[PDB]
RNA sequence: CCUUUAGUCCCUCGAAAUUUGAGGCUAGAGGAGAAAAGUUACCACAGGGAUAACUGGCUUGUGGCGGCCAAGCGUAGCGACGUCGCUUUUUGGAUGCGGCUCUUCCUAUCAUACCG
RNA sequence: ACUAACCAUCUAGUAGCUGGUUACCGCCGAAGUUUCCCUCAGGAUAGCAGUGUCGACCUUCAGUUUUAUGAGGUAAAGCGAAUGAACUUUAAAUAUGUAAGAAGCCCUUGUUACUUAACUGAACGUGGGCAUUCGAAUGUAUCGACACUAGUGGGCCAUUUUUGGUAAGCAGAACUGGCGAUGCGGGAUGAACCGAA
């Protein structure tokens, strides 16, 4: 794997190799790299203080770091909005460029035919 | 207080010569004292500092003279060994 | 001076960690004897006395001979 | 009170006790209120109440 | 074990009293289900302290060498066993007796 | 260079006669170099860190260990009361702050009273 | 050969230690901590509080939720899906890191001393696209930078998570909460309890 400077990497921490062993607090963490070496990578991490947050620097080698794709989803959203915006302008109709927080559901009727409800006791005995 | 052997202190040339010093961390060649004369001279020096202070001038002179004679015999025997191993 | 500063800073953690390491050692020793007991119960082929060598090496040599 | 409930109360504008507000039912708001469950009483108001 | 021994300067100041010394143990043979009083030959491993196993301290779960001659255990080659391993499985400090189970 | 491990029962030497020991082979495990190095729940000295009192519905009359049995819990493991084995059997000094007077209380009562 | 006592003065000798250190009201208000240097009767940086100057305007911001995606596949259902916690279509509970816009994405071709077989790639620029929902919710008692100044560098208890241990005690890490600087109601009474400032 090839990693450049400025990208975002997730840390997995596998037990195969004891070299470059990070702490359990740095295990399963996400941060940004600042230094790249032959084998180890310098990563900027955010640590939680008892009342605040600080920025630390850790040295983790290749076998623990992998790329992330949260920014991939963000760029997917940007492209999706751009394409819908262009298409809506071309067709002369308005569209929602927003995303919705999943509003509650509407009223509906459910039939009983061929779906007769079954009565249940508090405990299943058989 | 720490020992001058522990500290990496270089040897300093004074009225007492440093001589040909040996490199650090390397093989300091072992010279063996198994000759009766060499044991005599080492023993004479040891007894000299063990006895120490003597009021009599002649006694002090004789102590120094026996050490000197031990060194003389040691040197003679070593030179003889040198000659023996160089010719035969 | 710097070494002794580090010692004073980490004094107690060393003590608790050594206590834990000794507990782990006791667990390991009890395990190895339990393995010895189980193997003797299953089967085993000895002499008149026990091996005169140290117990840890004696036990290992048996658990490797099988 | 833990900091997460402390922040949710600040954002729901419930700074004092007996301090009701109106909230639009939604996934995000419902999750906030469900986290702040141990401190508030909430329900569905009617026309007379409003 | 012995009585008038001179200990190394390493251990010379460790005093082990007569009231605390033990010489025989109640050793249980499981398969030939029987408990007999047997002399203690040596202390092989106290799993709590190397200093204890050097001093001969008898604690719970402690491997000792026991004379099993009276049992008449026949070995594979046909010989009678004169020494086996036995684990102290009681608390001799709380119980005024030493109880061992024989590892056979 | 010797030692161990498993193998063909493949070869030599030694021994005893109707069997062994030591080597031999296959491949795992042990042993920059006379300057010194590593190591220890050990000792002595010196120093540093932690801890700094401690018991406070505590305590009393019936041991511990292993087996058998074992209502159950559980679906192998925990397991009481008993019984068996060890301690343990076929002829009868220990101890290394004490002592005396008086008040009051407790009962875990030596005497006096009454009972089985 | 060599190297006591009292009086006045130097002397108001030398302390980091002890004791004490003088009206009222109003406003603002802590910390008990990170990191570095060095063996002290400790310094430096950052943090909390405050003052001044400069830039914008809920701009922005946030111990929060949602969406997306990691570390936890942890429980569960099935095996009339395959295979056999180490099985899986699916997937719990539980906390937790990151991202969510003009401080944006691309695509297009001019230069470069970089590079490539090459106007070919990378960087530096140009053109475009959305200024009205500019691209989740809720709140917003504004935020940022520079300069300067004062008091702080102790911990005790408890919930949950977790490591080890005992016959039982217990010992240690992470978060959070209470108490320090907090009055009031209640628990007959009271550092650690409940309600509430």
């Amino acid at each position: 794997r090839t990693y450049r400077v400025g990208d975002i990497v997730d840390i997995k921490v596998n037990g195969a190799v004891q070299k470059g062993m990070p702490h359990k607090f740095y295990h399963g963490k996400t941060g940004v790299v600042y230094n790249v070496t032959k084998s180890a990578v310098g990563v900027i991490v955010y640590k939680r203080v008892k009342h605040r947050y600080i920025e630390k620097r850790i040295n983790v080698r290749i076998e623990h770091v992998k790329p992330s794709r949260s920014r991939e989803d963000f760029l997917r959203r940007v492209k999706e909005n751009a394409e819908l915006k262009k298409k809506a302008k071309a067709e002369g109709v308005p569209v929602q460029l927003k995303r919705q927080p999943a509003m509650p559901r509407e009223a509906h009727t459910v039939s009983i035919a061929d779906n007769k409800p079954v009565t249940l006791a508090p405990v299943a005995y058989e | 207080v720490y020992s001058e052997k522990e500290l990496g202190i270089p040897q300093l040339n004074t009225v007492t010569p440093v001589g040909v010093t040996k490199p650090k961390g390397k093989k300091k060649g072992k010279v063996f004292v198994d000759d009766r004369e060499s044991m005599n001279t080492i023993l004479a020096m040891v007894e000299a500092e063990k006895q120490g202070q003597i009021e009599s001038k002649i006694m002090r002179a004789r102590q120094l003279e026996e050490i000197r004679e031990a060194r003389r015999i040691e040197a003679e025997k070593k030179e003889a060994e040198r000659k023996a191993l160089l010719e035969n | 001076a710097r070494k002794q500063r580090d010692l004073k800073k980490f004094g107690k953690a060393v003590q608790v960690q050594k206590q834990l390491e000794r507990a782990k050692q006791k667990r390991e020793a009890l395990d190895k004897i339990n393995q010895l007991k189980r193997k003797r119960a299953e089967g085993g082929a000895l002499g008149a006395t026990e091996a005169d060598d140290p117990f840890d090496v004696a036990v290992d040599n048996e658990l490797s001979r099988d | 009170i833990p900091p997460k409930p402390r922040k949710i109360l600040q954002l729901l504008r419930l700074r004092q006790i007996n301090n009701g507000v109106f909230v639009k039912v939604t996934k995000a708001t419902a999750e906030m209120i469900k986290i702040v469950e141990p401190w508030v009483a909430y329900g569905y108001p009617n026309l007379k109440s409003v | 074990g012995p009585d008038f021994t001179r200990r190394p300067v390493k251990y010379e100041r460790f005093i082990r009293p007569m009231g605390l010394r033990y010489k025989k143990a109640n050793v249980t043979h499981p398969t030939l289900n029987v408990t007999v009083q047997l002399p203690i030959l040596s202390v092989k491993k106290n799993p709590s302290n190397p200093l204890y196993t050097q001093l001969g301290v008898l604690t719970k779960g402690t491997i000792i060498e026991v004379n099993v001659s009276d049992l008449g255990i026949v070995t594979a080659s046909g010989k009678i066993a004169w020494g086996r391993y036995a684990q102290i499985t009681n608390n001799p400090e709380n119980d005024g007796c030493v109880n061992a189970v024989l590892l056979v």
